[PDB]
């Protein structure tokens, strides 16, 4: 039931939790120029700003 | 050539799966695990017709025959 | 239980041995608990 958008009781389970996470704060804040992709480490990694 | 592209991509695996938040950790108490040094081995191994005195060599197959033989040693020293 | 057994399992994660490693470069423990004196 949990990899479902919505549980049987019409919850919302860790699917979509992680996506809305995963879209509307990583990759916002990535637009934004606060974080960049490392290709070498095969992820994202904050760069060294201000914030 | 094959002895050090063998130790690069396994230090840079090693690398990859080492724990992010150790590493800042350690990394907050003056004890870094250093990174590896990137370098560019891919044109070496897409050589095909390297070209000398007259002879067609091919580096790829001689690269895979020291790589091969260096990862079933790792295996075996793992086991 | 659960709670108690996820405490006894997040002390293995890696993130622990910071000070290990630091030691041994510059330069309590699981199992302990289960130790029925």
């Amino acid at each position: 039931q949990q990899t479902q958008h919505l549980d049987s009781h019409g919850e919302p389970t860790i699917t979509s939790l992680y996506t809305n996470w995963y879209l509307e704060t990583l990759l916002r804040q990535v637009s934004n120029g606060h974080i960049a992709y490392f290709p070498a480490m095969k992820a994202f990694v904050n760069l060294p700003t201000e914030n | 050539l094959a002895d050090q592209i063998f130790a690069y991509y396994k230090v840079m695996a090693g690398s990859l799966l080492l724990d992010k938040r150790l590493r800042s950790e350690c990394k907050n108490q003056g004890a870094t695990i250093h990174l590896p040094p990137s370098n560019r081995y891919e044109t070496l191994l897409k050589q095909r017709h390297v070209q000398l005195l007259g002879r067609s060599i091919d580096l790829n197959r001689l690269i895979t025959q020291r790589v091969s033989a260096a990862m079933y040693k790792s295996l075996e020293l793992a086991i | 239980i659960c709670t108690e057994q996820c405490t006894l399992s997040d002390q293995l994660l890696p993130k622990h041995c910071a000070k290990t490693i630091s030691q041994a470069v510059n330069k309590e423990k699981p199992g302990v608990e289960s130790m029925r004196k």
